[PDB]
């Protein structure tokens, strides 16, 4: 009832598997295979843009896969922000639930990540302000829906030639250089300020040209971090659930927080000030995305009337205990109820 | 309104 007219599909075998996509999508080219899916770049003849087309690999083989597929579709359908990956399209060749086995997601093509940009030029302080501004603007939006990215790092940030940025590749599970210490060692539950830690690690590296904490294992990584931000105080130790983790931390030679200005000489002092506020060991005391947008570092870009929040995002589905075919059916409904973006 | 706010709008190079 009032369902979209079914496009004409065509089938091609690209590498391992049969791709069946609307004729709208042309000149498909493999861009590599992940654990959960395979990705091609394509020309979207409807919008005139190159896009990423992800074919999920057997999304309904198990509860874990079926729910993961549902999770991803619910998340991409919710997120509508200039600095965040959006769902351009989702389709199946299936004409019914009985024949529904394959899910294709169409999203912003990764033309260049933040590493490609660093590779080919020296960013100005203005480039760094604008890049970090857009990350924080996207994070204000997702955090306002109680979405946590969980895996912010340069390879998950798309950047175009206008230095416009999008947050890509959200963590869908229920290099560590950019991970908050409290999650790297499982000290406590994910809060959204794990993302703020990641932005701090990214900004430091864009300012200096050097990875901030390029540790080789969890221990080496944690010692590099604690050398800069100081060993946990008694107040933080109370909030760590594991006795073993608490015992391990107490085993460490107490270290003072370093003076950041001496680690970042010649950087804009407002940038260093913001870095201080992002890289606080106690996740409760880190600046939030919204606060960070008001920092004087971003005075040139900050507009409180154009830093929007999201609709609330209902994640109560996470506690549902359902059959493969029930997750599959919910996923199918979300394919059916998909409204493409305007224009 | 973000491109108007930028100090410079010379295109970045994406691959090299």
């Amino acid at each position: 009832h009032m369902s979209q007219e079914r496009p004409t599909f065509y089938r091609q075998e690209l590498n391992k598997t049969i791709w069946e996509v609307p004729e709208r999508y042309q000149n498909l080219s493999p861009v590599g295979s992940g654990a959960y899916g395979s990705v091609c770049a394509a020309f979207d003849t409807k919008t005139g843009h190159r896009v990423a087309v992800k074919k999920l690999s057997r999304p309904f083989q198990s509860i874990i896969h079926a729910k993961r597929t549902y999770r991803e579709l619910r998340l991409l359908k919710h997120m509508k922000h200039e600095n965040v990956i959006g769902l351009l399209d989702v389709f199946t060749p299936a004409r019914s639930l009985e024949e529904f086995n394959d899910v294709y997601l169409v999203t912003h093509l990764m033309g260049a990540d933040l590493n490609n940009i660093v590779k080919c030029q020296k960013l100005t302080d203005d480039h760094v302000q604008f890049l970090i501004y857009q990350i924080l603007r996207g994070l204000k939006y997702i955090h306002s829906a109680d979405i946590i990215h969980r895996d912010l790092k340069p390879s998950n940030l798309a950047v175009n030639e206008d230095c416009e940025l999008k947050i890509l590749d959200f963590g869908l599970a229920r290099t560590r250089w950019y991970r908050a210490p409290e999650i790297m060692l499982n000290w406590m539950h994910y809060n959204q300020t794990v993302d703020i830690w990641s932005v701090g690690c990214i900004m430091a590296e864009l300012l200096t040209g050097r990875t901030l904490f390029p540790g080789t294992d969890h221990i080496d990584q944690l010692k590099l971090i604690l050398r800069l931000v100081g060993t946990p105080g008694a107040e933080l130790l109370k909030k760590i659930s594991s006795e073993s983790a608490r015992n391990y931390i107490q085993s460490l030679a107490q270290m003072p927080k370093m003076n950041f200005a001496n680690v970042f000489i010649g950087a804009n002092p407002l940038a260093v000030d913001l870095l201080e506020k992002m890289l606080v060991l106690d996740s409760d005391k880190r600046i939030t995305a919204a606060q960070a947008l008001a920092h004087a570092y971003f005075a040139q870009y900050h507009d409180p009337d154009d830093e929007p929040v999201a609709d609330p995002y209902d994640q109560s589905f996470e506690s549902r205990d359902l059959l493969i075919d029930e997750w599959k059916s919910l996923t199918y409904d979300e394919v059916i109820s998909f409204v493409p973006p305007p224009l | 309104r973000l491109q108007e706010r930028r100090g410079s709008n010379v295109a970045l190079m994406l691959d090299c």
